[PDB]
This record gives C-alpha cells, sequence and structure tokens, in this order.
C-alpha cells in the first residue's frame, strides 16, 4: 500500500495507490473505396433501367 | 408457464429433472438455441454465462456457479486450498499434495525425502483432472512426464467382515441464495477386495455395532464441516446475489476416512451422478428448492440446511 | 491550455451532447445566453474550462462543439431549445434523408455527400485553436449515421489530424431501448472500421442506463431524457479532469497512456455511484467506503458484465465532493480484502486516483437527486468482452441466413465487408481471452 | 419534410382511398373543406405527410385519383370529403377495363397513364424530400390490378430511389365480381414482387369472415368490408403520421421489416373488432392476445401454420406502456416457437396517445410471417384450374397478350411460394 504523485490544488486532489507491483489509409486509399461502391450502385441501377427498357 | 432448455443430453441428473419438470404441466420445453427461456440446463465445457441475464422481461437462471470449477478441477483444488487464507491455515482435513508441472517439484521432494529419512508412510498418488500409486517419487514424476501428488490414505478405515475400503459420495445443491443444502441419503462405495454399494442407514447400524458410535458423531460433523469450508471459501467469487442472471449447481463430494474416524476430502464433481435408488428423491429436491423457488408453481426436507453467514 | 472540440453524430450523439453541454454550463457557471459571470477574462483566457468554451468579444463562451445528422429534426430541437444561444448556426450540421438505420447508407450513399462539409466546420473550430490537443465523438451503434458516418468521419480525421488523440463515447444497442432489428450489423460493420482509429471508447450499454433508471430512481418506463441526464453525469465525470484545474488525465492523450496499455483493447468499463432518487427527501449520504464498494457492483457499471471473471490492466477513480485521500485508500484496503480484483502479470495492482472538490451537479428539476460525494470508476477489465461476445453472437445468427443483407449490397457495400468485420471482432475477442485467461 | 404521393386506382382502389382520406382527416382535425379545427399539436406536427398546405391555412391531401370509367370517381367527388382533393388530381378516361388486368395494362390503361405521371410529377416536384409513393388498388380487377401495376412500373423507372408501398386487396370467390379474377390476381402479383418495397395484403376472404363470424354480419357489403380496412389502413400509418418515441417512415419500416428483397408482402390486424359492447374498455392483455389472433388477421392466413420472419406492433391510446413491454414479451415468449431463431429481436412495439375515432385504445399487427404462402397458393390453384384448359384466355389473347406470358405468371408465384417454404424451414 504505497501513495505516490500526490498532486493538490484548490480544485482537489490526485494521486496513484500501488498494491503490488507487476510480474493509417491515405485520402486516395479512401476515396477509390467510396468511388468503388458507388460505382457498384451506379451499374446496379443502369442493370434495373435496361431490366425496364425490355 | 415457465421456459426451459437442455443443453446437455448426457446428463442423467438433469435429464431427470426435465422429465419432472414437463410433468408439472407448467414448465415448457424449447429447443436447444432458443434465447426466450427461464432456465438453462446448460452444458459442461463453455457454458456462455456472458449471454445470460440480457432477455428483457425474462428472469433466467442456470444449473452452474460460473467460477465453481476452482473447487471441481484437483489442481485448482490444491492451489486454492493452499492460497485462501480461510483454507490454508488449516486443512487437517486435506492430504498433503502438491501441484507438479510436466511448479512444487522441490517442495515436494523436501517432503518426500523428509519421509523416506524418518522411515515414515512415504506412499504418495499421482492424478490429474490415468493414475499411479508408488512409494518412489522417481516413478510419481516419470508417470507424469498438469497433474498433482498426494498422500495416500495408508491407514484407511475397513468395514469388516471384508477388509474392504471405501469412499463416501456427498451431494450438495447450492440455490440462488447460496443455501447450502446436504442431501440426507449418500452412498459408500466398497473395494470388494482386501454390490459395492452401502447406504447411510447400513453404514450407521454397523458403526453402531462394531465402533459404538453413530455417522453423524463420528463422520458426519467433518463432512458438513469440510463442505461448508470449501463453499464459503469461493462464495464472493461465484455468488450471484447482485448480478443479472442466477445460478443453483449440484456438488459432488468425495471424502475418505481413516482407522481414527477421521474424514478427510478427496475431490469435489461440478457435473455428478446419482445413486440409481436415490434419483427420484433427489432431482425432486432439485426442482423443490433451487427451480420452483424461484419460478413457483400453483413436509420434512430431504435436504440439510448448513448454517452460515 | 490545449482545446478540446466535441462532434456529436446522429440522433443519440446530438441528443446525449445537448445533454452534457447544459450540464456543463450548469458546472461552470455559464447562462444559457454564454455569458460566465464568475470569468474575469473578458473575450479570451487560458483557463481550464477554455478547453472546451472559446470566448467572443462580447463575454459569450461558445462550446468547441459541432453537430452533424443526416436528418434536420433532432439537431431543429438545438436550434429551439434552452441553449440555441450558445452555439452558432456553422456549428449545427444537418441534411435532408437520414441513414434509415443502415451503415452503408451513411458511410457510403449519404455520408459521401456531406463529409467534406463537416470537415470543413471542423477546420473553422481547429483553426481557433492554440494547441488542439483531439476530438471527443459521441454517437451510436445501431444508428445509420451513427454508425456509418462516424465511421467515415474518424478515417478522415486520422488523415487530417493525424497527431491529435480520438476518444468516443459510444451508444451500445439494447432492446429494450427502441431499436431497429439490423443494429448488430451496424454496430460490428462500425467498430471494425473505426478500431484502429479511436484511442479510447467509452460504451455505454443501454440496458444498464435503463436499468439503473427503473432501479435507482424508481422510473417505471424510462426515456431518452432520463437516460441521456444520467449519461450525462456519467461523461462529465470522465471530462471534468479536461475542464477543471487537476493532475490527473488532464490532456487525451493521458487517457490511453492510464486506461489502454494494448492499443486494440481500449474499450474501458465505467462504474458510477451513487445514483439517488430525487423523488426521495430522506436521503442517507453514502460514505467514501460505500461509493467506491459500489465502483464493483455490476448493477452500477454501464455495461452489465462481471469483472471478477476477468483481469483489470489498469483502474483509474475520480471523485467529485467531500472526498479526502485518506478514506479512499482505507476503502480501497477494505475493498481489496473482500472483493476479486485480479490485475495481470504484466501490470502493476494500484489505482489511479483523482479528486475534485465541487460535488457532483444535478439538472434542476432532473431525476438525480444532489449528494456529498459520488466516483467513477474507469477499468479496463476483459471482462467487457462479454459484450462483444453478445452482439458477435447475433450478428452470427442473422448473416448465417443473410436476413437484410440487400440493404447494404445495394448501397453499394459488398458482401465481404461483413465477413471481413466479423473476422476483426473474432480477433478482438481473441485477443481479450489471451490477455485474461 | 418527408412526404408521401398517395395513388388510387380503379374501384377498389378508389373506394377504399376515399374511406382513408375521410378517416385519417378526421383524426388530424380536417374538415371537407380542407380546414383545420383540431385541438391539439400533434395533429398538426406530421400534417406534411400527408397533406399540402394551400393558401388560407387549407390542406391538400397529396393524393391522386385514377380510373379508366369516371363512374366510382364521380362519387368520391359527390362522397363527403369529395371537396377536399386537389380537383386536377382526378385523372380518369371513358373506356373502362372490363375487369381485364391486360386492358388496364397494355391497351386501354397505356393510354391514359402518362397523364397519370403528369400530376405524379408536379406533386413530386413541390416535395421538400419525397419519401415515396402509396396505392390503393385491388388485384382482381383491370384498372387497379393492370394499370395500377403499370404505373408502378412507370413510377420506379422515374423514381428509382423512392419507397413504394401499395395496399393490395386479394380476390376471393366469396367476394367475387367475375371469374377471371384469379387471372389478374396472378398477373399483379409477379409485378408487386418486382417492384414494391412494402405490399399490405388485404384479402377480401378474410374480411368476409371477419364481418360474418365474429361481427356477426349475415350479409356484408364492401361497405362493411371497407370499414376494416379503413381501420387497418389508419392504423399501420399512425406512426407515419403522427410523432412520438417512435417517428417512422417508409424506408425505415423496410428496412426492419424485409429480410429478403421478394418477401415484403405484409399481414395487418387490428384490435378491436367488436360488433355493435361499444363502450366496453378493452385492457392491455386483452389487446396484445386479440391483434395477435388470426381472427383479427385481414389476410386470411392461419400464422400458426408458417413462422413470423419480423412484427410490428402499434398501440393506441393513453395506457400503461409499461404494461403493453410487459403483454407483448408475454406473447413472444409464450410462443417463441413462432417467431424465427435466426432473426434476433424481430418485434417491435410503438405506442401513439392519440387514439382512433370512436375507441379508447386499439393495436394494429403487422407480420411478416411465411403463412402468407396460403394466400399465394389459393389465388395459384385457382388459376391453375381454369389454366389448364386455357379457360376464359380468349379475353387477354384478344388484347395481344400470348399464352406465355401466363405460364410465365404461374411459375413466378409457384417460386414465390417455394421461397417463403424455405424461409419456413429454416
Ligand atoms: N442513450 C440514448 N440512446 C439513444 C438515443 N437516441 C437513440 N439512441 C439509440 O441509438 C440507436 C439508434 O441510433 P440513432 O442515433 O437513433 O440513429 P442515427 O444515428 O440518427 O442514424 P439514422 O437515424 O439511421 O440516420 C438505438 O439503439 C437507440 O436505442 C438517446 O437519446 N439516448
Ligand atoms: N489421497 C488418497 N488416499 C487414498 N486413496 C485415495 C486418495 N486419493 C484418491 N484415492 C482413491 O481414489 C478415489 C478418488 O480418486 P479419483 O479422484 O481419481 O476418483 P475419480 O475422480 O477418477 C472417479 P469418482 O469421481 O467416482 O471418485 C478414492 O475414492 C480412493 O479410493
Ligand atoms: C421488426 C420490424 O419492426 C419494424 O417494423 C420497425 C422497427 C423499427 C422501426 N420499424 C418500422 C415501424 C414503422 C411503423 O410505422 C409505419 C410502426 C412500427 O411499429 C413498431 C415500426 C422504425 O421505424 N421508424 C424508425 C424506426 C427505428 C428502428 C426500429
Ligand atoms: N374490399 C373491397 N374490395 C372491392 C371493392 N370494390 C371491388 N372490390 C374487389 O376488387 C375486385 C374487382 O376489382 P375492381 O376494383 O372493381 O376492378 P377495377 O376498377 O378495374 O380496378 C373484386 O375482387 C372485388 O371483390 C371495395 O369497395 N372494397
Ligand atoms: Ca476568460
Ligand atoms: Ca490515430
Ligand atoms: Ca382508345
Ligand atoms: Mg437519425
Ligand atoms: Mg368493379
Amino acid at each position: 500500500m504505497e501513495v505516490i504523485e500526490l498532486n493538490k490544488c484548490t480544485s482537489g486532489q490526485s494521486f496513484e495507490v500501488i498494491l503490488k507491483p507487476p510480474s493509417d489509409p491515405s485520402l486516395e486509399e479512401i476515396q477509390k473505396k467510396l468511388e468503388a461502391a458507388e460505382e457498384r450502385r451506379k451499374y446496379q441501377e443502369a442493370e434495373l433501367l435496361k431490366h425496364l427498357a425490355e | 408457464m415457465y421456459t426451459f432448455v437442455v443443453r446437455d443430453e448426457n446428463s442423467s441428473v438433469y435429464a431427470e429433472v426435465s422429465r419432472l419438470l414437463l410433468a408439472t404441466g407448467q414448465w415448457k420445453r424449447l429447443r436447444k438455441d432458443n434465447p426466450r427461456f427461464n432456465l438453462m440446463l446448460g452444458e459442461r465445457n463453455r457454458l456462455p454465462f456472458g449471454r445470460l441475464g440480457h432477455e428483457p422481461g425474462l428472469v433466467q437462471l442456470v444449473n452452474y456457479y460460473r467460477g465453481a470449477d476452482k473447487l471441481c478441477r484437483k489442481a485448482s483444488l490444491v492451489k486454492l486450498i493452499k492460497t485462501s487464507p480461510e483454507l490454508s491455515e488449516s486443512c487437517t482435513w486435506f492430504p498433503e499434495s502438491y501441484v507438479i508441472y510436466p511448479d512444487e517439484r522441490e517442495v515436494f521432494l523436501a517432503a518426500y525425502n523428509r519421509r523416506r529419512e524418518g522411515r515414515e508412510g512415504n506412499v504418495w498418488i499421482a492424478k490429474s483432472s490415468g493414475i499411479l500409486i508408488s512409494s518412489e517419487a522417481s516413478e510419481l514424476l516419470d508417470f507424469i512426464d498438469v497433474h498433482v501428488i498426494q498422500k495416500y490414505l495408508e491407514k484407511p478405515l475397513l468395514l469388516e467382515p471384508g477388509h474392504r475400503k471405501f469412499d463416501i459420495r456427498s451431494w450438495v445443491l447450492v440455490d440462488h441464495l447460496y443455501n447450502i443444502y446436504l442431501y440426507r441419503e449418500g452412498v459408500l462405495r466398497t473395494s470388494s477386495e482386501p454390490g459395492n454399494e452401502m447406504f447411510f442407514e447400513e453404514f450407521n447400524q454397523y458403526l453402531m455395532d462394531a465402533l459404538n458410535t453413530t455417522l453423524e458423531n463420528s463422520i458426519l460433523l467433518q463432512i458438513k464441516h469440510i463442505i461448508r469450508s470449501c463453499l464459503m471459501c469461493i462464495e464472493p467469487a461465484i455468488s450471484t446475489k447482485h448480478l443479472h442472471y442466477q445460478s443453483f449447481q449440484l456438488f459432488g463430494f468425495d471424502f475418505m476416512v481413516d482407522e481414527e474416524l477421521k474424514v478427510w476430502l478427496i475431490e469435489v464433481n461440478g457435473a455428478p451422478a446419482c445413486a440409481q435408488k436415490l434419483y427420484a428423491e433427489l432431482c425432486q429436491g432439485i426442482v423443490d428448492v433451487a427451480i420452483s423457488s424461484v419460478f413457483p408453481l400453483a413436509p420434512t426436507s430431504i435436504f440439510i440446511k448448513l448454517h452460515h453467514h | 491550455m490545449r482545446e478540446c472540440i466535441s462532434i456529436h453524430v446522429g440522433q443519440a450523439g446530438v441528443q446525449i451532447g445537448n445533454a452534457c453541454w447544459e450540464l456543463y454550463c450548469l458546472e461552470h457557471g455559464i447562462q444559457p445566453d454564454g455569458q460566465m459571470p464568475s470569468d474575469k477574462t473578458i473575450g479570451g483566457g487560458d483557463d481550464s474550462f477554455n478547453t472546451f468554451f472559446s470566448e467572443t468579444g462580447a463575454g459569450k463562451h461558445v462550446p468547441r462543439a459541432v453537430f452533424v445528422d443526416l436528418e434536420p429534426t433532432v439537431i431543429d430541437e438545438v436550434r429551439t431549445g434552452t441553449y440555441r444561444q450558445l452555439f452558432h448556426p456553422e456549428q449545427l450540421i444537418t441534411g435532408k434523408e437520414d441513414a434509415a438505420n443502415n451503415y452503408a447508407r451513411g458511410h457510403y450513399t449519404i455520408g459521401k455527400e456531406i463529409i467534406d462539409l463537416v470537415l470543413d466546420r471542423i477546420r473553422k473550430l481547429a483553426d481557433q485553436c492554440t494547441g488542439l490537443q483531439g476530438f471527443l465523438v459521441f454517437h451510436s451503434f445501431g444508428g445509420g449515421t451513427g454508425s456509418g458516418f462516424t465511421s467515415l468521419l474518424m478515417e478522415r480525421l486520422s488523415v487530417d489530424y493525424g497527431k491529435k488523440s480520438k476518444l468516443e463515447f459510444s451508444i451500445y444497442p439494447a432492446p429494450q431501448v427502441s431499436t431497429a432489428v439490423v443494429e448488430p450489423y451496424n454496430s460490428i460493420l462500425t467498430t471494425h472500421t473505426t478500431l484502429e482509429h479511436s484511442d479510447c471508447a467509452f460504451m455505454v450499454d443501454n440496458e444498464a442506463i435503463y436499468d439503473i433508471c427503473r432501479r435507482n430512481l424508481d422510473i417505471e418506463r424510462p426515456t431518452y431524457t432520463n437516460l441521456n441526464r444520467l449519461i450525462s453525469q456519467i461523461v462529465s465525470s470522465i471530462t471534468a479532469s479536461l475542464r477543471f484545474d487537476g493532475a490527473l488525465n488532464v490532456d487525451l492523450t493521458e487517457f490511453q497512456t492510464n486506461l489502454v496499455p494494448y492499443p486494440r483493447i481500449h474499450f474501458p468499463l465505467a462504474t458510477y455511484a451513487p445514483v439517488i432518487s430525487a423523488e426521495k427527501a430522506y436521503h442517507e449520504q453514502l460514505s467514501v467506503a460505500e461509493i467506491t464498494n459500489a465502483c464493483f457492483e455490476p448493477a452500477n457499471q454501464m455495461v452489465k458484465c462481471d469483472p471478477r471473471h476477468g483481469k483489470y490492466m489498469a483502474c483509474c477513480l475520480l471523485y467529485r465532493g467531500d472526498v479526502v485521500p485518506k478514506d479512499v485508500n482505507a476503502a480501497i484496503a477494505t475493498i481489496k480484502t473482500k472483493r476479486s480484483i485480479q490485475f495481470v502479470d504484466w501490470c502493476p495492482t494500484g489505482f489511479k486516483v483523482g479528486i475534485n472538490y465541487q460535488p457532483p451537479t444535478v439538472v434542476p428539476g432532473g431525476d438525480l437527486a444532489k449528494v456529498q460525494r459520488a466516483v467513477c470508476m474507469l477499468s479496463n477489465t476483459t471482462a467487457i468482452a462479454e459484450a462483444w461476445a453478445r452482439l458477435d453472437h447475433k450478428f452470427d445468427l442473422m448473416y448465417a441466413k443473410r436476413a437484410f443483407v440487400h440493404w447494404y449490397v445495394g448501397e453499394g457495400m459488398e458482401e465481404g465487408e461483413f465477413s471481413e468485420a466479423r473476422e476483426d471482432m473474432a480477433a478482438l475477442e481473441k485477443d481479450y481471452e489471451e490477455v485474461g485467461v | 419534410m418527408r412526404e408521401i404521393v398517395h395513388i388510387q386506382a380503379g374501384q377498389c382502389g378508389n373506394q377504399i382511398g376515399a374511406k382513408f382520406w375521410e378517416v385519417i382527416s378526421d383524426e388530424h382535425g380536417i374538415d371537407p373543406t380542407g380546414s383545420y379545427h383540431g385541438d391539439s399539436d400533434l395533429q398538426l406536427e406530421r400534417i406534411n405527410v400527408y397533406y399540402n398546405e394551400a393558401t388560407g391555412n387549407k390542406y391538400v391531401p397529396r393524393a391522386i385519383l385514377v380510373d379508366l370509367e369516371p363512374g366510382t370517381m364521380d362519387s368520391v367527388r359527390s362522397g363527403p370529403f369529395g371537396q377536399i382533393f386537389r380537383p386536377d388530381n382526378f385523372v380518369f378516361g371513358q373506356s373502362g377495363a372490363g375487369n381485364n388486368w391486360a386492358k388496364g395494362h397494355y391497351t386501354e390503361g397505356a393510354e391514359l397513364v402518362d397523364s397519370v405521371l403528369d400530376v405524379v410529377r408536379k406533386e413530386s416536384e413541390s416535395c421538400d424530400c419525397l419519401q415515396g409513393f402509396q396505392l390503393t388498388h385491388s388485384l382482381g380487377g383491370g384498372t387497379g390490378s393492370g394499370m395500377g401495376t403499370l404505373l408502378i412500373s412507370k413510377i420506379r423507372e422515374e423514381y428509382p430511389d423512392r419507397i413504394m408501398n401499395t395496399f393490395s386487396v386479394m380476390p376471393s370467390p366469396k367476394v367475387s365480381d367475375t371469374v377471371v379474377e384469379p387471372y389478374n390476381a396472378t398477373l399483379s402479383v409477379h409485378q408487386l414482387v418486382e417492384n414494391t418495397d412494402e405490399t399490405y395484403c388485404i384479402d377480401n376472404e378474410a374480411l368476409y369472415d371477419i364481418c360474418f363470424r365474429t361481427l356477426k354480419l349475415t350479409t356484408p357489403t364492401y361497405g362493411d368490408l371497407n370499414h376494416l380496412v379503413s381501420a387497418t389502413m389508419s392504423g399501420v400509418t399512425t406512426c407515419l403520421r403522427f410523432p412520438g418515441q417512435l417517428n417512422a417512415d417508409l424506408r425505415k419500416l423496410a428496412v426492419n421489416m424485409v429480410p429478403f428483397p421478394r418477401l415484403h408482402f405484409f399481414m395487418p390486424g387490428f384490435a378491436p373488432l367488436t360488433s355493435r359492447q361499444q363502450y366496453r374498455a378493452l385492457t392491455v392483455p386483452e389487446l396484445t392476445q386479440q391483434m395477435f389472433d388470426s381472427k383479427n388477421m385481414m389476410a386470411a392466413c392461419d400464422p400458426r401454420h408458417g413462422r413470423y420472419l419480423t412484427v410490428a406492433a402499434i398501440f393506441r391510446g393513453r395506457m400503461s406502456m409499461k404494461e403493453v413491454d410487459e403483454q407483448m414479451l408475454n406473447v413472444q415468449n409464450k410462443n417463441s416457437s413462432y417467431f424465427v431463431e435466426w432473426i434476433p429481436n424481430n418485434v417491435k412495439t410503438a405506442v401513439c396517445d392519440i387514439p382512433p375515432r370512436g375507441l379508447k385504445m386499439s393495436a394494429t399487427f403487422i407480420g411478416n410471417s411465411t403463412a402468407i404462402q396460403e394466400l399465394f397458393k389459393r389465388i395459384s390453384e385457382q388459376f391453375t384450374a381454369m389454366f389448364r384448359r386455357k379457360a376464359f384466355l380468349h379475353w387477354y389473347t384478344g388484347e395481344g397478350m400470348d399464352e406465355m406470358e401466363f405460364t410465365e405468371a404461374e411459375s413466378n408465384m409457384n417460386d414465390l411460394v417455394s421461397e417463403y417454404q424455405q424461409y419456413q424451414d429454416a
């Protein structure tokens, strides 16, 4: 049971008590995956319109 | 109408418990994977405790205590008994044991050499959770190439006529409130070598005719003391008192009796079977105290309530 | 003094944000019109509350916050509420059509059209910061916007603010509190895409806040208002060290340092006590020992689980009110000799303690009673994985039949993202098991 | 500002449609002239979903009335709320469709569809954020069935990203106009399987049984049947029209109710169904039990013969929302065998404070059950009974159709039946 790093001020108080010691993707890569999803949307809609035209 | 699920077909105890629940007309069995259950008779291995108690509008109860394996695994029981301040102090009822990883190798040989030195009984038994009984430390450590080495009771109590060795099995039930209930009926398994099942009534009669004492006074007091010590030790670690689900569990305690009428704890079984003659009585008791207490339906107890704070 | 920018996404994040800033103002003495009489440095300053409030020449203290939602109804409540005078229009961003409870709709379809605008408004606030620490992101797991657009925003923030910390306050889905059937899909989709972008995330299971409101506040059918006021108190005690003078968790970096030794395992459990009903005039004030003990009762945890069957990697105690260090140690010593508190072998067994003398502030007319001392414990226990297991099990049930998958594939998502996300969660569950077993 | 565009086509479509606007107009406090006279804010908060606001605080339904003969639409204009509809939104021909799907879909209807799309385009162009469309029609006639599905196909082509919802009345020999109704219904169901997101299956066989067996009406009229349909349509749209803890829209409904694209045909239910006892107040337990009872289902399918994929329940009136959650959870946990286990928490409940006219509280049931296959089997059998002998086909081949289009229609619906059967044994 040890108390360390005790700091005090007007607002409060903080300390540490020890009981036992121990033993990213770039903007381009993101734009491509977003634009890839938009292509699959546009392709699925084109097939729908092609189907409706028939 | 209460709902329950069965996830351990191999359980002869709860196969009968399920049979009784249906026989009440107030319980309905569901598919094993239906989550809208009030009662789970769970599997022995990898029971998903983490998915219990999250079904809105359903009080859920399971027939196993999460964390009770510490008491039912031989290597864990030894560690629990050695490191628990509430146990390690005493343990006059638990045989001298050591956990040897294939570690307490040096501590075992320290007491072993002390026995062969003094020419004492130096027979140890090693098992795990295949067994070997030997008096040579070399044969024990080579047999295990995780196991535990434990002193073999060289001076056991022998029933006569027959010069037979025996062990006592006690069934203990702990409910969602952590009441400890000891089934009034036990069983002794006779070796039959210098139908291998003797019930308490006969054993009590023998003790009176042979040793001029009763089963309660010479053995049962120590059994109840051992059962209570082991279970009150882990109570804070497994209690479901303020938990989102509830637990009860049937236990199987195994004891040995030496020629001095002293009781020794052998092991604890978390998924025990029952004696064929006692399946009905105990199973009905499980429904009474463990299941219907939480889900009541629409008078001497078969259990001895071991009191505790 | 370093600034923190708060970002609220979706209905849950916006309404929870509205409750936090109402509380912040009460705790700092800021009136709804933004005026702060106790602030003597008019139009500026480097005080501790300036971490969350900028200042105008007229003495208005403006939250460093931005509200974003794909539909306008929820954020319109902010524009009309008591604290409408607090924020300016640029801070409030809304769309026309929401994500319809569809992660793919919030991340790809709809999100792609509004991401740049949000990033710009954020850059505006960042341009007012002398030393921006990072961001606090509030959002739900189950909402189409809260899950889908948040993960998109987190990726872009890691690009535009690489050196800044990002902390999450996430709402875990609970069927009892209005939930869509596909919320398990969204929860796992957004956790996978956001995992390597968040430094520390505080999950709040609505199931927990719900039962705490029913049992401790005697509320029969708690509402979002009830839930949010309780959540705001907890969020307040977590962010208090950033808004007041102190030495514990004084910057976003310290949260990672004190609570997250393993980057992937960055979901600390929060336990809060006491929660006393306001309708209860005769309230027996709880002691330091009694509230510290309650921190180890599952019934007071923001996520229901059993820390007894896990392993702690770190523990922090945040007290507010009449607490003195002596009483805290006398309580720790007692709870150690009674509770099951196992730490991992590669970590010290101890507690970092922080005390703020100002007792918790309760919203006038709310459901929470004023108390003399409260505590919030932040413990990184492997038991929180139980929540991942529940969520991944529901995911597996539906995905085995591909139920509702077509709604996601129909927005541009691929069925493989489902499997990829579930696999990352499988690894996450395994990391917890290798740490606490 | 999520506006919905309403379309009603044919005799049946325009009769249930007119009744729908009379019912909800009363609930929102709008009189036959379009002037508001309610007493609560909840009436006007989401009134924009179904009404346009004209100068003078006038509310005009966003409804488009369509028919190939003027007969029925003249009755609407003469009916109670006839003057509330936008006069320009009356689009009608003079030839009729003679209960012939081919005439409504290919010949007579094709000549009128463009002028309908012109009105639809004018209504949508002035929408802040268009949700989608809801169509009322029967599947047994010619205009609502043939031209109705033609409209759906062309509306989808012009608004591929909007929700298409329909209230579709299924024919039944018990309430029959002509023998070719199975032909027209089989042809339409395929159009619906392909071009709608949500279809409320309103089975005239169930409506007749509810009037005869329950309401004790010896000789039910279409008026009696439409009374049930009005009550149901008011119910399933409550969460779209009023504010509450769950302000729903057409897309979130489709997302949570449709786990597979083709399986989007719902079973509606309503409680109470009291016979004229109209003063006796119902308890929350009684609403919940009746709401799930087959005798309150509008589709004439036995739910216990299939399994529920998803369920939406709406409770209207001032009641214990706590007791509501208790009774709902009681129904599920009691009959959990009739709810598929691979969709967790598939039963959602909503509560609205404002009850319908004449009731202290009500409950509306929206179920996506695999037992709906019984309805499609029924139609398919009646279809095949005639088609095996090519009976009455000349009415259709005379309009340009060939037998192949019939062979494909039957095959498509038998597939639909097989798909429901697949998930009933999953
Ligand atoms: N605690 C709390 N949870 C909320 C609140 N609002 C919504 N939720 C939860 O959030 C989940 C749904 O996410 P939402 O935020 O409503 O959805 P969204 O982010 O707006 O996304 P979309 O509406 O689909 O565009 C549900 O599980 C709700 O229980 C709130 O105010 N407080
Ligand atoms: N320390 C010891 N001294 C003497 N005999 C012992 C002993 N430990 C075990 N035994 C013997 O072995 C038995 C218990 O051993 P073990 O735990 O391997 O049985 P088991 O668990 O494999 C099957 P069961 O659960 O029915 O006992 C005792 O009944 C006794 O006969
Ligand atoms: C299991 C499927 O449940 C449904 O249908 C279901 C579940 C949900 C919704 N919805 C649709 C709905 C619509 C309705 O009005 C048309 C009445 C309802 O009553 C519960 C539910 C819904 O809607 N708007 C927002 C939400 C949030 C997600 C929960
Ligand atoms: N429920 C109900 N069904 C109707 C009504 N009028 C017609 N039907 C049914 O609709 C079918 C006839 O279609 P109808 O609408 O008259 O043909 P259409 O005008 O060419 O579209 C038959 O199955 C009738 O039972 C009505 O007012 N209510
Ligand atoms: Ca200042
Ligand atoms: Ca980063
Ligand atoms: Ca012509
Ligand atoms: Mg939203
Ligand atoms: Mg007609």
